[PDB]
RNA sequence: GAGCUAGCCCUGGCCAGGGUGAAGCUGGGGUGAGACCCAGUGGAGGCCCGAACCGGUGGGGGAUGCAAACCCCUCGGAUGA
RNA sequence: GAAUGCCGGCAUGAGUAACGAUAAAGAGGGUGAGAAUCCCUCUCGCCGUAAGCCCAAGGGUUCCUACGCAAUGGUCGUCAGCGUAGGGUUAGGCGGGACCUAAGGUGAAGCCGAAAGGCGUAGCCGAAGGGCAGCCGGUUAAUAUUCCGGCCCUUCCCGCAGGUGCGAUGGGGGGACGCUCUAGGCUAGGGGGACCGGAGCCAUGGACGAGCCCGGCCAGAAGCGCAGGGUGGGAGGUAGGCAAAUCCGCCUCCCAACAAGCUCUGCGUGGUGGGGAAGCCCGGGUGACAACCCCCCGAAGCCAGGGAGCCAAGAAAAGCCUCUAAGCACAACCUGCGGGAACCCGUACCGCAAACCGACACAGGUGGGCGGGUGCAAGAGCACUCAGGCGCGCGGGAGAACCCUCGCCAAGGAACUCUGCAAGUUGGCCCCGUAACUUCGGGAGAAGGGGUGCUCCCUGGGGUGAUGAGCCCCGGGGAGCCGCAGUGAACAGGCUCUGGCGACUGUUUACCAAAAACACAGCUCUCUGCGAACUCGUAAGAGGAGGUAUAGGGAGCGACGCUUGCCCGGUGCCGGAAGGUCAAGGGGAGGGGUGCAAGCCCCGAACCGAAGCCCCGGUGAACGGCGGCCGUAACUAUAACGGUCCUAAGGUAGCGAAAUUCCUUGUCGGGUAAGUUCCGACCUGCACGAAAAGCGUAACGACCGGAGCGCUGUCUCGGCGAGGGACCCGGUGAAAUUGAACUGGCCGUGAAGAUGCGGCCUACCCGUGGCAGGACGAAAAGACCCCGUGGAGCUUUACUGCAGCC
RNA sequence: CGAUGUCGGCUCGUCGCAUCCUGGGGCUGAAGAAGGUCCCAAGGGUUGGGCUGUUCGCCCAUUAAAGCGGCACGCGAGCUG
RNA sequence: UGGGAGAGGGUGGUGGAAUUCCCGGAGUAGCGGUGAAAUGCGCAGAUACCGGGAGGAACGCCGAUGGCGAAGGCAGCCACCUGGUCCACCCGUGACGCUGAGGCGCGAAAGCGUGGGGAGCAAACCGGAUUAGAUACCCGGGUAGUCCACGCCCUAAACG
RNA sequence: CCGAGGGUAGGGCCCGUGACUGGGGCGAAGUCGUAACAAGGUAGCUGUACCGGAAGGUGCGGCUGGAU
């Protein structure tokens, strides 16, 4: 349930944030974190290869388990679920029998005191983890890897799941969060249940301070440019596009596909995202 | 008003200096051109 | 050549005083239970007034200048992008 | 002899402007060849959240002393940050190194690139961050947490004693963290004292006083006390912490729990060691056996790794402690005590500035700490002052115009002007009171008003203490006094009505634009399934992101409200296994050259053969576009209606003489005595119109319009006064400009605007203060305009290539 | 074109006369008063305001009158902008 | 107290028929639509047929002149939570009743807000016919919406 | 002291009036179509929504005050 502010400042009357009423543990587990070096949208170079970058709060890096088969039938208990500020999702701290701790990222409806455990035999339950092909036929799941060991890849933002469609051979048919239909391996793990912190979305960040906050430096139309910098620069006064519209560096940007025509996973997707 | 040279003497060393220059096939032609000219100095001077 | 300037990165520092009085909490009222109302408490905010600090609105002066952009009066921001 | 030629010298402007903040000077006495300018004394003024003091950078001997005055110093100079010489910087504890890591840099392994080189895990380097042991006083011309004195402390080596499974670059704990707000106790700092110590003072009408004036502390080991921070104890299991582990993690059990204990800081006390004023006398000495005490205020600093709340969720590594591994247990480590050892660099001086950055001893720029008192509600604001520091390195006169900065003004009160530009007015606090409209917050300091000093009397509550007195902090009531006036000085909103634009706080053309421009939350389209798209790179490799469609890229629109119509023919994009075209390649009907011939060599038709293009569809918050003529109603007028041509379709809602309306000051209404502007309407919209969004919208605005009140030197219409200049005298002394000049007026003439030619007229020679009509005055080889088969930025369905992509 | 600064205003005037007023006249379809029209005359005078950047023009209230034009569309080493 | 009937209400689950789209097969010259047509679709292989998948919505027969609710209204099946109501017994309380201005709650459809969902249907809108016109009726397309959650709206030939 | 009233400032209610604008009533023989009354030639009416010169049309749901 998204929090409201009354309007006591221009800002606050339309400002949301979230009810954090799922947090029971507000700081983080000081052996599972670790610096994040901020780079402002710079590589290697020096350059700046992503525009608009930088200046938001800083955030310690909490190490996240996307594999969980390193620990097949070792079972562990939920000891909190806390803030994550490196993604949309809370994240859960578990306490494993073994004594080993670990984050995973908390899927909706996730209790405190619950046990989660991860194998080809676990029950199918929210947070346990299994290969794709013991996953009953149209069971909600998260957190799932595009090939085996490789570690989980889909489905991990705030409020998202996939969702098993059917078998064929050696690979299980899901509904990306996107409503693609692939082919992914059944050995592949995945976790039961959707990613929770659904009313992420409806989050109404208010003001233009907002933004600075998470690293978002204000985005400068093309529109606003002269030619020396942008396709849409120039021009006496305001003025439309005057060519189909495209981006800084001359491509057009309404409808043209960007995917690479003979991609090898392309044996693997069944039908594109709609909608 | 702030005017454009403010000098500091660790970044006129790092960016100036003997070893930036050694460190670079320009600045070792520098150099090796301050030499022939026969300059006095090969490196501005800093105190350290 | 980024010791000027622009952006970003790491690590530090600074922002007199005064004003307004959000949520919440407590109590009271209310009701089947509620919503909600009242009081107190509370101390939120790209909130208000105003130094430092950061600016540069209008006018005047200056114009082989004190100054290759300055001076006076006035004015904007001042817990925040 | 000319090149706005080059280098140099010297003129002119000229004894001209100027001599760098309007904080300010006067006199006496020294010194000396010489003194407004150096030294000393007295008087005066200026700064005092500095214009005082202390760090950091940067500077580099500028420091102190003697001897000097050519040049430097905007004048002078005996002086100096200047010349010459001599002297001056002292550390185990302060800062940096022999410690640690951050970004970043470098880089065994490894990866990439014609060469040069580019990357890169560990490791290394890298600090104003982490870690680490010194406080007070004295001393020099000049250094001092450095020398000395006092009292303290750290590490290393060795030895002695006692203890212990000792041992690490390996495991673990800890280090270790935000923003706002904030408790208790303290300290720094401050105010008062009728108490304590002090040289003295009684003036000019009065006071010998509970008088005046001055001071009344600082450091400190163990111990002790007050206030805080940190921390559960025992056992059993164990598969996790990349070997091991008795440690850590996890499970169970018992005991403890706002505690206590243990530990660690801060503050107080504390052996002891220091300091110690006014005044007087010559930095010193005295005062002095100085006294060193009580009360109140009180931090933003300390206890600290304290507490609460909030979301944007807040470094690392070492020191340190614990665990074990080889190893070794005659060792090693821990604890206590003792002796010994303890290196390198910095240290002078300036440091909001005459020593740094600005060519200058330049009204500019420069990070951190301290920054006293009184009063004004508070405060780092404001005025005056302490400590301390200055009077700004030309002066003396005069009392014109004119200029600057400032003060006042009869009557009027915006009549000024592009415009109330500018300047008035208003102005703090307390109290009363406050409209449309509204998103219910606001609008709001709305507007508008009343109060404000001092004296006496009574009285309420709080802090400290003791519940009291004293001190301190918030008040309430009554009666009076004086002035023109009580935030009596200084600092401190003029207000209202109504339009346009932009929702808003923000951002911008460093140095002519701050805005209606950019950004902004929000809305939509679109791309992207992750070795993502996209971006930078030849590549490797990076960013994206240690993210995963509630995410990331691109584009337009721009809070919010109510909305966003019709056209897919052209361009774009998306889909389409057909058909058409289509390159290399495949194929080889059929030719050709040469050879005696086997052969060798060459040309080569049909046909097979990708992307692209053609073709068929889709698609508007993709590029874009959204008609003409003629007729018609029982007064007229106008056409709901009709006819026909054309189109891919013919502009919907809403708005409209508009930031858009040419004709135009359209017409009508409002406001005014008068209104090309303004506001409200109409609609023949030259040439509005729906995300290059349409129409509204509370609040906001150093935006741009229009009006009114208040008040004014803006004005009628100017007058007087102040200071800094201008002017005169002494000192120092520029500049652009300059063919040479013995350089008048009119009417003519002249390359068409004549001091210079003609004719006339006028005119003794040379200056000083002033004014700007001319010298087509100066400055700048016109930036407008054209010309050059000159240049550059930009665009595209101009040409031709290339990257990239297919 | 190795620069002759350009609209309007302000300030300061000065000149011409094809005269707006005032003075002197002739004719009148001049009774008087008041006009019309032409001639002589440049001595002096020729207002304040609303609108607009305006010059110009319209309007308000007056007036003897509210003249037209030249002076680089007078005048930016005089100001404004 | 003991019993009963019922699409009364709320939550979650789940079952088959059909439509549509997608894939595979087989197959060829039309299909669709009307009063008749045309638009549309189809040799780039439609229609008709078989197998497979996806998804949403509504529940045939039972079904009735039926049942339940105060009304609006409620229909596959299952479980859970819950309201009203009737009958039997004649056991308990002892008039505790009726109505009800205001108040509060519920209130079909359409509509509105924020998310989701979207098969079929379908305002607007496009096209084809018809007609003098045809901004209609009829035909082919088609977007809101119809569906779910939460929050608004509070109307009706809300009628017996 | 109070005090008629006068002054300054800001509110509330009513009346009159206003360029222009909105629909309404009425008016012997105007223009356009034909929605309703017959199944009125698409049964009608209805709340709501959207659209159209106009009556109206269409969607969703309701009523019979509908016919055969
Ligand atoms: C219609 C109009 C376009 C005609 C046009 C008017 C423009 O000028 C005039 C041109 C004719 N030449 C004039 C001119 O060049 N004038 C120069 C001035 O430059 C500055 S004055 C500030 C700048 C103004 C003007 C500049 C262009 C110097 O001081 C002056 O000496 C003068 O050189 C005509
Ligand atoms: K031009
Ligand atoms: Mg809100
Ligand atoms: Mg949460
Ligand atoms: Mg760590
Ligand atoms: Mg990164
Ligand atoms: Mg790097
Ligand atoms: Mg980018
Ligand atoms: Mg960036
Ligand atoms: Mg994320
Ligand atoms: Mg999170
Ligand atoms: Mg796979
Ligand atoms: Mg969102
Ligand atoms: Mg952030
Ligand atoms: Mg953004
Ligand atoms: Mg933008
Ligand atoms: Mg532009
Ligand atoms: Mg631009
Ligand atoms: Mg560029
Ligand atoms: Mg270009
Ligand atoms: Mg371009
Ligand atoms: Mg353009
Ligand atoms: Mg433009
Ligand atoms: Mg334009
Ligand atoms: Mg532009
Ligand atoms: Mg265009
Ligand atoms: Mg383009
Ligand atoms: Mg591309
Ligand atoms: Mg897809
Ligand atoms: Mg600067
Ligand atoms: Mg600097
Ligand atoms: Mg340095
Ligand atoms: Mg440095
Ligand atoms: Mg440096
Ligand atoms: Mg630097
Ligand atoms: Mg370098
Ligand atoms: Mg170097
Ligand atoms: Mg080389
Ligand atoms: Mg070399
Ligand atoms: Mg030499
Ligand atoms: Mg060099
Ligand atoms: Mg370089
Ligand atoms: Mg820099
Ligand atoms: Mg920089
Ligand atoms: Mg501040
Ligand atoms: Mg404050
Ligand atoms: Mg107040
Ligand atoms: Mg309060
Ligand atoms: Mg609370
Ligand atoms: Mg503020
Ligand atoms: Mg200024
Ligand atoms: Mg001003
Ligand atoms: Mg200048
Ligand atoms: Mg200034
Ligand atoms: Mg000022
Ligand atoms: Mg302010
Ligand atoms: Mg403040
Ligand atoms: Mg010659
Ligand atoms: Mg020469
Ligand atoms: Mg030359
Ligand atoms: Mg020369
Ligand atoms: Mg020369
Ligand atoms: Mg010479
Ligand atoms: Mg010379
Ligand atoms: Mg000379
Ligand atoms: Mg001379
Ligand atoms: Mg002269
Ligand atoms: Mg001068
Ligand atoms: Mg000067
Ligand atoms: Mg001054
Ligand atoms: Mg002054
Ligand atoms: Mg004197
Ligand atoms: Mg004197
Ligand atoms: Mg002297
Ligand atoms: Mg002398
Ligand atoms: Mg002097
Ligand atoms: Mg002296
Ligand atoms: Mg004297
Ligand atoms: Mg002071
Ligand atoms: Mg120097
Ligand atoms: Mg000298
Ligand atoms: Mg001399
Ligand atoms: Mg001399
Ligand atoms: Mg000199
Ligand atoms: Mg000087
Ligand atoms: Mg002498
Ligand atoms: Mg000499
Ligand atoms: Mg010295
Ligand atoms: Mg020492
Ligand atoms: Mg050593
Ligand atoms: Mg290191
Ligand atoms: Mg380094
Ligand atoms: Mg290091
Ligand atoms: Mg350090
Ligand atoms: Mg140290
Ligand atoms: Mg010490
Ligand atoms: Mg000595
Ligand atoms: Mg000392
Ligand atoms: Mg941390
Ligand atoms: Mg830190
Ligand atoms: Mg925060
Ligand atoms: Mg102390
Ligand atoms: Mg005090
Ligand atoms: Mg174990
Ligand atoms: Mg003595
Ligand atoms: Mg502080
Ligand atoms: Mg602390
Ligand atoms: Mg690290
Ligand atoms: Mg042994
Ligand atoms: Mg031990
Ligand atoms: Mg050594
Ligand atoms: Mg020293
Ligand atoms: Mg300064
Ligand atoms: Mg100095
Ligand atoms: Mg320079
Ligand atoms: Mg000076
Ligand atoms: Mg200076
Ligand atoms: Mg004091
Ligand atoms: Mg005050
Ligand atoms: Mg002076
Ligand atoms: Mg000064
Ligand atoms: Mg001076
Ligand atoms: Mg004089
Ligand atoms: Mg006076
Ligand atoms: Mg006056
Ligand atoms: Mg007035
Ligand atoms: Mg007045
Ligand atoms: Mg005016
Ligand atoms: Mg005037
Ligand atoms: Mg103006
Ligand atoms: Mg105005
Ligand atoms: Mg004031
Ligand atoms: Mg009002
Ligand atoms: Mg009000
Ligand atoms: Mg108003
Ligand atoms: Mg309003
Ligand atoms: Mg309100
Ligand atoms: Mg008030
Ligand atoms: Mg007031
Ligand atoms: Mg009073
Ligand atoms: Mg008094
Ligand atoms: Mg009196
Ligand atoms: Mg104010
Ligand atoms: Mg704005
Ligand atoms: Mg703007
Ligand atoms: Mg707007
Ligand atoms: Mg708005
Ligand atoms: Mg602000
Ligand atoms: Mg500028
Ligand atoms: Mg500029
Ligand atoms: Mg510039
Ligand atoms: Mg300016
Ligand atoms: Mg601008
Ligand atoms: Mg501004
Ligand atoms: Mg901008
Ligand atoms: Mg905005
Ligand atoms: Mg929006
Ligand atoms: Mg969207
Ligand atoms: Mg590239
Ligand atoms: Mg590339
Ligand atoms: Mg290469
Ligand atoms: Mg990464
Ligand atoms: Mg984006
Ligand atoms: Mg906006
Ligand atoms: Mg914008
Ligand atoms: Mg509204
Ligand atoms: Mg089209
Ligand atoms: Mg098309
Ligand atoms: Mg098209
Ligand atoms: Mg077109
Ligand atoms: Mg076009
Ligand atoms: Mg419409
Ligand atoms: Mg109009
Ligand atoms: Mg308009
Ligand atoms: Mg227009
Ligand atoms: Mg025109
Ligand atoms: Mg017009
Ligand atoms: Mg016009
Ligand atoms: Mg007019
Ligand atoms: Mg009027
Ligand atoms: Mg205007
Ligand atoms: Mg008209
Ligand atoms: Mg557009
Ligand atoms: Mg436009
Ligand atoms: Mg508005
Ligand atoms: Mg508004
Ligand atoms: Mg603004
Ligand atoms: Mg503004
Ligand atoms: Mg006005
Ligand atoms: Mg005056
Ligand atoms: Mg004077
Ligand atoms: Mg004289
Ligand atoms: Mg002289
Ligand atoms: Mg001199
Ligand atoms: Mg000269
Ligand atoms: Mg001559
Ligand atoms: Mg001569
Ligand atoms: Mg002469
Ligand atoms: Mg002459
Ligand atoms: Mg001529
Ligand atoms: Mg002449
Ligand atoms: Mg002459
Ligand atoms: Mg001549
Ligand atoms: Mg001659
Ligand atoms: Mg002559
Ligand atoms: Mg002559
Ligand atoms: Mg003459
Ligand atoms: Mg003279
Ligand atoms: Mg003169
Ligand atoms: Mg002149
Ligand atoms: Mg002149
Ligand atoms: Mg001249
Ligand atoms: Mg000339
Ligand atoms: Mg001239
Ligand atoms: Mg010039
Ligand atoms: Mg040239
Ligand atoms: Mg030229
Ligand atoms: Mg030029
Ligand atoms: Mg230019
Ligand atoms: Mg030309
Ligand atoms: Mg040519
Ligand atoms: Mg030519
Ligand atoms: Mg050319
Ligand atoms: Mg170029
Ligand atoms: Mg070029
Ligand atoms: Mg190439
Ligand atoms: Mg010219
Ligand atoms: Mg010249
Ligand atoms: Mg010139
Ligand atoms: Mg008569
Ligand atoms: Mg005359
Ligand atoms: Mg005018
Ligand atoms: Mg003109
Ligand atoms: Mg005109
Ligand atoms: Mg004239
Ligand atoms: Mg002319
Ligand atoms: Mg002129
Ligand atoms: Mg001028
Ligand atoms: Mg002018
Ligand atoms: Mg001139
Ligand atoms: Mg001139
Ligand atoms: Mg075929
Ligand atoms: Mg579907
Ligand atoms: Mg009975
Ligand atoms: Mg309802
Ligand atoms: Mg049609
Ligand atoms: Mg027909
Ligand atoms: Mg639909
Ligand atoms: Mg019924
Ligand atoms: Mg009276
Ligand atoms: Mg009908
Ligand atoms: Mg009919
Ligand atoms: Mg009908
Ligand atoms: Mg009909
Ligand atoms: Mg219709």
């Amino acid at each position: 349930a998204v929090k409201k502010f009354k309007p006591y400042t221009p800002s606050r009357r339309f400002m949301t944030v979230a009810d954090f009423s799922e947090i029971t543990k507000t700081e983080p587990e000081k052996s599972l974190v670790k610096p994040l070096k901020k780079t402002g949208g710079r590589n290697n170079q020096g350059r700046i290869t992503v525009r608009f970058r930088g200046g938001g709060h800083k955030r310690l890096y909490r190490i996240i388990d996307f594999k969980r088969w390193d620990k097949v039938g070792i079972p562990a208990k939920v000891a909190a679920i806390e803030y994550d500020p490196n993604r949309s999702a809370r994240i859960a701290l578990l306490h494993y029998v073994d004594g080993e701790k670990r984050y995973i990222i908390a899927p909706d409806g996730l209790q405190v005191g619950q046990q989660v455990v991860a194998g080809p035999d676990a029950p199918i339950q929210v947070g346990n983890a299994l290969p794709l092909r013991f996953i009953p036929v149209g069971t909600v799941v998260h957190a799932v890897e595009l090939e085996p060991k490789k570690g989980a890849k889909l489905a991990r933002a705030a409020g998202t799941s996939a969702q098993i469609q059917g078998r064929e051979g050696d690979y299980v048919i899901l509904r990306l969060p996107s409503g693609e239909l692939r082919k992914v391996h059944g050995e592949c793990y995945a976790t039961v249940g959707a990613v929770g912190n659904a009313d992420h979305k409806n989050i109404v960040l208010g003001k233009a301070g907002r933004s600075r906050w998470l690293g978002r430096r204000p985005h400068v139309r093309g529109a606003a440019m002269n030619p020396v910098d942008h396709p849409h620069g120039g021009g006496e006064g305001r003025a439309p596009r005057g060519r189909p519209p495209a981006s800084p560096w001359g491509w057009q940007t309404k409808g043209l596909k960007t995917r690479k025509r003979r991609k090898p996973s392309s044996r693997f997707i069944i039908a594109r995202r709609k909608k | 008003m702030k005017r454009t040279w403010q000098p500091n003497r660790r970044k006129r060393a790092k960016t100036h200096g003997f070893r930036a220059r050694m460190r670079t096939p320009g600045g070792r032609k520098v150099l090796k051109r301050r030499r022939q000219k026969g300059r006095w100095r090969l490196t501005p001077a800093v105190r350290k």
